[PDB]
């Protein structure tokens, strides 16, 4: 495999890897999000947390496969990311904390006050991650500031709250929109009833809230933020960030898309697919509102990462210094060794994994509950 | 080689586990 | 405090914090899937009701073991951004491979058989719980040997274009001494973790009338698992002992106490009080020609000295001066082929390189205080690592006896026949715990000047952070392990009393 | 090595062996 | 015929029916150990009944093995008496420690465990029946480490004042990697031969009405303990292979029929006709990039051919020339300085001296002639070593097949509803012994032009016999052979006949 | 460990090994040879075989002990002992082969002609080994034909026919006597009836026929056969036969116990061990009488040692190369290797044989067998 191949390869999987944890997590989330906006009552909640209660496990751990991924592919896209965001990833931490434990301790005691505590806990778990990831999506479009030494160490000169632009904040609401979306939809696909209704009309509001966070985060990229661009690069050269050459250019995010006109589905697929899974649910078929939500899903991200095609956090502060996806990336040698083990492993998770949602499809209803109330949480 | 050693070796502690249970089961 | 200081004691408590629930979780998906593999075998439906009970706490455990899995994941590129970009070409593909693998079976299948009871039938359930119990396992695995390729580095050679450690081969990296057995040993370590847990739960419900038909047989499968597990345990940390000897022979100084080369009957201390200020122990407690036939498998091969190991690094420390000077040169553009041929040479020691600009502000003129402000920080505190082996080293001893003791009297079949067996089983509850923190500190105390192995001492390893951005997260990380090791004691503790009779 | 992974292996084919007659024994 | 080749022919015969019934018995003690945990475990009588019946064959077995094995102890002392003055220092630990550990246990325990029923309790003779079942296994392990070390001899330095290799370090001894990897494949191999044994005489009751609880569960028992078998052995005979070939390149060439290296992606030939008068093979059916990845785990490794093997062994050749006049100077008393300074180096190559020595009459003057006649009597007959290595690679695939059909067929619970399953395992019981037997000769005639690997040619390690008197034991064995395998088949079939209700 | 010191030391070993083994095998052959002149019937022979049927083969193993051993300390000694003696190892090869078919077939045929053969076989079996054994000590005692070639090789310069003077067959028949004698004390120890009497009757004409014999001996040693004299040696040197200076001397075999007159014990013991096992019997306590015949075999073996205590296997041919104690040996580390691992596991099994003889004490009686007719052999 050709280096430029190889990089271009793992690009690629990380996004599809993006993809499938952010389908995951995002119904995920969004049953986290809709515990109290649907379930107005204990029983309620208890149906929607035993909804995703089996599955969410294997859901989480795409992040950690995420993140994993992204430690060993691109060290130092991981390392700058992971130091820049120093705060904002003690917060999502901090919020994924609740989450094994909401699931697992607010069935053990019969008081309200700690399944009160318990599900605020795993609403803030599920509201908080989509948000901060969508502010560190914004942030990385409109330049992240840090540099690098002329020794590879990377420093960095920003606060968090340097961070808190307006931008930032509406990629971060449409990722919650996304998220509650897709929570909506996942409610659709398995309960029946009162429960139904509030999230068919949840997930029409998210829907809206979606496409029109799209539309102005489009229109404002367009008219209002200035982009890199990647002059000369050894595509097939070492990883070595110092060694491009890259000018600041207005609207040069676009130019990916106006080079090839083919790839403007990405962006037509992810702002329709919403109005599609709608008329979907509208039309009593949750399966094929499913798919639509997940091809909203990955139309979205893979419009983001066309738009960052050739930078990957790019630094605002240092044109210079800015990591690609042909820098920041391992050698050769270990990009190959992963790739043929991700392409060797990932098949049989999704199969074994598609194996344990078809053995756990019952339908949650208040009878299934109720009959095995000792042991659902 | 201790990953194979591993294996094999806490396959053999379950069964012999296994098979002390099914033995001392009665005479309890 | 200082901000790597801040660093180092922030990793210290979450790694600790997480250790207190992985080798419980270890041992105790296995000895479900004993009680599972004795109902489907047996046929009695006894065990299916012990294997829901310690199922109950093993759930328990395992969601906090995933909250502080979490923050392990993403402590390395939130506290040492340095030491990711230098070394993650070598160290991305355990942590990716794991993840891939162990953490995606484990993470699908436990919740496929906590909710699986009534669907899957006996035999599939018992197939999901086999394949829990070997993902938990591979991902320790995997872990394990990512940590003994910082032990020993393997495959690894420095790379100017990229400023960093590149593979070089996967097929040693995998296979290196080190994490093998390190693997062996801290599986078996939890192992013995989990069967003790099990069986002080049962001498407790055994001290009362309250159980006797679930509280006997979880006694003995307790008893049967924790002694196998205790034999392997010693024998993986003799093993782990020799590998470290051949090795790191400053992390077995440290350990031993050892400051001075002496002849092939080195005697092995057993209690000293290895004083820093002056190159000596205190009132040693010496037993001669044991630690030599020990460490060496044999005699005539001296165990070299602490003040031998430092003497042996200071021309180490001016190569690695010259290397860093070398590299300097070489980042800032100066492509000279002198300096391009005389790279290559003397290459490995980058990291006594970075020692000497720890601790020496001019690296082109450096005094003789300054290598001896280097030597003496080459080696980490003796006396910490010194008593955490020990500590160690007595507690599993104490498990052996106590789970000898034990096996003894379940063959028997006289259980409850002695209260001071069951009072010894519950008393030796916390020692496993103990053993295995004190065994995790020492191993990762006794490299304390190096993150990796004669490459990159810690101090240099660190991110680029504040006092104030690193203690607010410090606090916050603090206090919400707090909350969730008391809300988790005590849930423990309540489904403990409640006992298996209430479900 | 490959002694105490032969004592070990040949340990666990036995018990495995065990195990299998004894659930094995009723379903004949 | 000639002498050397008579004494060969009489080892080669004694070996290989001392061999008809050595693996038998490895099998079914371990069977017999098996049946016996379950007699005891369970407590149902079924299992005495199972044991008891299978316990006759297996004695009827034993008694031959052990006839057989006092013949092939003495054989090294009444027909190779040089090869034992020469290599006794290092091959008399193995053989003395046998009988001294495993031996003993064996034959005490196998006396204990036959007349021990009514006297000694179930506990007592189960761990009677264990003890039989490690000292039969242990004494195939140090007689494997002799033959293991003869393959690659380790820890062995020759010696002026004695005029032998004496031991040089026993721990290097006892773990050489081919002993290790050996013994394991052996024994594996003598496990499938039990269990395939068991197998056969159980499809032959079930086939009929006669037996259907006997024969039920011994089938069940043979096949899984012949599955789990099959796949170790399997895997150390890949082991084996990688063994052999890292260590005697000219046994693996042969083997594979290679004649000229050839590029890394070395093709493996399945069907080939390895012609001696003609360096090369015939209508060779070559499989593309198959060997190269097999024998070394990799590729841009090449292997070396016979050709390439004789050319490295020429200047060996020479060498080993000069080193036997020095050595037979040093022997005549001949004490010059010089003489005992060149005699250190080149000291290894005294085999290939004697090597020169059988085919060049005058050791002072050889010709091109003679060094080509070494050169080709340096490898052994490269076809039957060829055809060897391939029936036991076909038989083992057919044993691996035929024991995952019967396990698919035992845990489905249904066995006897197909007879063809049956009848392919009844059908299938010459082909562990054929199997065997084809690699015990493939093994022990790969190194044929070497007693010793490297060290002592077999021709010159035979001792000073003649026609006649060598001839005379010959057939005096040979006879009584024949007659004990017709008593002993006799009985057998007699005894399998007759069935376990008849006792 | 001293190399001489180590040398002594596995002398002694070898001795004690072959001592044992004379004991175990000694009894077991004197089963074997008093089958047929004591046991009348089919039933008395079913009865004497099955008095060692379990024992046998832990009697048996010694002599591959002792064989291995010899291969392992002396292998000179070993090479040129079973080189020279191919005949006489062929056949004791051969008369081994019946015994443990003989055990363990002779009963599952009803057939009489089957008992007889088998019953033959097992007299062939347990008369040749101590006769062959008895001529090659003999032999050894008189100097065996053979020689060693300036480099270490040994030929044989001599014919199975020419060992076949009076003295070995004298000793051979001294054998023979010790093992009959010893194996009708065993039949003392266990069996009780007529067999009981007859047993007796055997072992005081054996007891008679060892004195006889071993005075016979002694006077042909004393006036008959000249002996070996070992002027010098390096003691502590290596093991090259070559080097050594000795001369062949009458009466030269006396010169031990006359230096040393301590020694004079095992003879004596030895002589008047067969009339206190007779004095034994006769007061009707088969337990003294066992050890008094294991002392016996124990003095005899040991007169016969010290008598050929400088010298083992010496050369008559050639008086040069005669191999002894002190050369013929292996390298110091192989030695004391293999003394330590003697020292470890010896006494283990000795332990757990004895205990193998006390869970096995039962006597042979009719009612045991016949209870038991099925499964005894
Ligand atoms: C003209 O076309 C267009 C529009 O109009 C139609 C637009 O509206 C827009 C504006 C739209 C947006 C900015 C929406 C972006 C998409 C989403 C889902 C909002 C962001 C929120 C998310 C949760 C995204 C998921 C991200 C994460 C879980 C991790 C975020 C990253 C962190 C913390 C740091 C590590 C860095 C990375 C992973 C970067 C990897 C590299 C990439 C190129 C991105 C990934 C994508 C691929 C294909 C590899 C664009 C860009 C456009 O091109
Ligand atoms: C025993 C070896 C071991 C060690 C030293 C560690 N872990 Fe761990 N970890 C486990 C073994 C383990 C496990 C057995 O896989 C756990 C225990 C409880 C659990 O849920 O899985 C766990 C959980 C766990 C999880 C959550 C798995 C999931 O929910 O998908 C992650 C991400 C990590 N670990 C990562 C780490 C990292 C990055 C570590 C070091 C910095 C670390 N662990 C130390
Ligand atoms: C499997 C490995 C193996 C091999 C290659 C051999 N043997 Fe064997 N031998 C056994 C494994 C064994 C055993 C498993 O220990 C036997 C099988 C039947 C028995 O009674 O013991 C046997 C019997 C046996 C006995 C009789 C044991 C006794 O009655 O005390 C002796 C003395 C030997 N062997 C010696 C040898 C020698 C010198 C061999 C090579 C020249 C040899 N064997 C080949
Ligand atoms: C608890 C339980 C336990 C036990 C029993 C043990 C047993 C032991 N041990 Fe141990 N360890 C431990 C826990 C432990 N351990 C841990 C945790 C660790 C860490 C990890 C590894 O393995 O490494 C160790 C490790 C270890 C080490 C190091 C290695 C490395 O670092 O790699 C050493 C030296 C030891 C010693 C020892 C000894 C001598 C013994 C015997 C007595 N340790
Ligand atoms: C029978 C059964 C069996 C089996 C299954 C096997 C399987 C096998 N195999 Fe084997 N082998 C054998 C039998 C066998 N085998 C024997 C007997 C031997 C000899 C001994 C040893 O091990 O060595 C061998 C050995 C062997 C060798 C050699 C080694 C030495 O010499 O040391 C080789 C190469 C082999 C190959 C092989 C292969 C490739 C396989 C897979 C297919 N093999």
């Amino acid at each position: 495999f050709d280096y430029e191949t190889l990089r271009f390869i793992w690009w690629l999987l990380i996004g599809v890897i993006l993809v499938v944890f952010m389908i995951s997590d995002g119904f995920d989330m969004g049953i986290g999000c809709l515990l109290p906006l649907v379930a107005r009552n204990d029983d309620e909640r208890r149906i929607v947390i035993n909804s995703v209660g089996a599955h969410w496990e294997g859901n989480q751990v795409w992040l950690i496969l995420a993140g994993g991924a992204l430690f060993a592919a691109w060290p130092r896209v991981y390392a700058a990311a992971f130091s820049g965001f120093y705060v904002a990833m003690i917060l999502v931490l901090c919020s994924l904390f609740f989450r094994p434990l909401a699931f697992d301790y607010r069935g053990k005691i019969a008081d309200a006050r700690w399944r009160k505590m318990w599900d605020a806990g795993l609403v803030i778990g599920s509201l908080v991650p989509p948000v901060v990831f969508g502010i560190a999506f914004g942030n990385l479009l409109l330049g992240v500031p840090f540099a690098f030494t002329p020794q590879l160490r990377v420093e960095y000169l920003g606060s968090f709250w340097q961070l808190l632009t307006p931008f930032p904040l509406l990629c971060g609401l449409l990722s919650l929109g996304m998220v509650i979306l897709q929570g909506g939809v996942w409610l659709q696909l398995k309960t029946v009833g009162v429960i139904h209704l509030r999230s068919q009309l949840a997930t029409k509001r998210a829907a809206l809230l979606v496409m029109l966070c799209f539309l102005l985060a489009g229109y404002w990229l367009w008219v209002g933020i200035d982009g890199f661009v990647l002059l000369a690069q050894d595509a097939n050269g070492p990883s070595n960030p110092l060694m491009k050459l890259v000018a600041v250019l207005p609207g040069a995010w676009m130019n990916n898309f106006v080079e090839s006109p083919v790839l403007w589905i990405f962006p037509l697929l992810g702002f329709f697919c919403p109005l599609l899974t709608v008329m979907a649910i509208y039309r009593g078929r949750p399966g094929w509102g499913f798919l639509m939500a997940s091809l909203m899903q990955f139309g979205v991200i893979f419009t983001a990462g066309i738009t960052l095609f050739p930078f990957v956090m790019p630094s605002s502060v240092s044109p210079i210094s800015s990591l690609t996806l042909w820098d920041s990336t391992s050698s050769q040698l270990t990009l190959s060794i992963m790739l043929v083990i991700v392409l060797i492993f990932l098949p049989i998770v999704l199969l074994y994994t598609l194996w344990s949602y078809y053995k756990m499809w019952g339908r949650m209803t208040t009878e299934t509950l109720r009959r095995n109330e000792n042991e659902l949480y | 080689m201790w990953y194979l050693l591993w294996f094999v070796g806490i396959l053999l502690m379950c069964s012999l586990s296994t098979l002390v249970l099914v033995w001392l089961d009665p005479r309890l | 405090w200082d901000v790597i200081d801040l660093s180092r004691w922030q990793f210290a408590l979450t790694a600790l914090y997480h250790f207190l629930f992985v080798p419980l979780t270890l041992g105790l998906i296995f000895l479900l899937a004993i009680m599972e593999t004795i109902y489907v075998v047996t046929g009695k439906t006894i065990y299916r009701d012990m294997t829901r009970f310690w199922g109950k706490l093993f759930g328990i455990n395992f969601a906090l073991g995933v909250a502080t899995g979490l923050t392990m994941e993403f402590q390395f590129g939130t506290n040492w951004s340095f030491y990711s970009n230098y070394v993650g070409d070598i160290f991305g593909a355990p942590l990716a491979m794991e993840a891939l693998m162990a953490f995606f079976l484990e993470s699908t299948f436990v919740g496929l058989f906590f909710f699986g009871w009534q669907r899957l039938n006996k035999y599939q359930h018992l197939l999901v719980t086999w394949l829990v119990a070997f993902g938990s396992n591979l991902s320790a695995l995997w872990i394990l040997n990512a940590n003994g390729w910082m032990q020993y580095p393997t495959g690894a050679h420095f790379d100017i274009d990229t400023l960093r450690m590149e593979m070089t081969s996967f097929s040693e990296l995998v296979f290196n001494p080190v994490s093998q057995v390190k693997f062996v040993h801290t599986v078996m370590a939890g192992y013995v973790t989990g069967a003790m847990f099990i069986m002080a739960i049962s001498a407790w419900y055994l001290l009362r009338g309250r159980e006797r038909n679930v509280a006997l047989r979880s006694f003995a499968i307790g008893s049967v698992f924790g002694t196998l597990a205790i034999i392997g345990t010693l024998q993986l940390g003799d093993s782990s002992a020799y590998e470290v000897a051949q090795v790191q022979p400053v992390k077995l100084a440290a350990m031993e106490g050892e400051w001075q080369t002496e002849p092939a009957p080195a005697p092995f201390h057993v209690v000293a009080w290895p004083e820093q200020d002056q190159e000596r122990n205190a009132f040693a407690l010496k037993i001669p020609a044991l630690l030599g036939i020990l460490a060496t498998h044999s005699l005539d091969k001296p165990v070299p000295g602490l003040k031998n190991l430092m003497a042996e690094t200071y021309p180490r420390l001016q190569r690695g001066r010259m290397a860093w000077l070398l590299m300097q040169e070489i980042s800032q553009g100066n492509r000279e082929p002198h300096v391009l041929q005389a790279f290559r040479g003397l290459e490995g020691d980058l990291g006594y390189g970075m020692l000497l600009s720890r601790y020496a502000p001019d690296m082109n003129h450096v005094t003789a205080a300054q290598y001896q402000a280097a030597m003496r920080g080459a080696i980490p505190q003796v006396a910490p690592v010194f008593w955490s082996f020990r500590i160690m080293v007595g507690c599993g001893s104490l498990l052996l006896l106590v789970m000898l003791i034990a096996l003894v009297q379940t063959l028997r079949g006289k259980i409850d026949q002695h209260r001071w067996v069951l009072k010894m089983a519950l008393w030796s509850l916390p020692l496993p715990w103990i053993a295995i923190e004190a065994g995790w500190f020492m191993t990762e105390f006794g490299r304390q000047p190096w993150a990796i192995q004669d490459i990159l001492p810690t101090y240099s390893a660190h991110s680029a952070l504040t006092t104030g951005q690193l203690a607010f997260s410090l606090i916050m990380i603090v206090g919400l392990y707090t909350l969730f090791l008391i809300a988790e004691v005590y849930l423990m503790q309540k489904y403990a009393r409640l006992g298996p009779s209430a479900m």
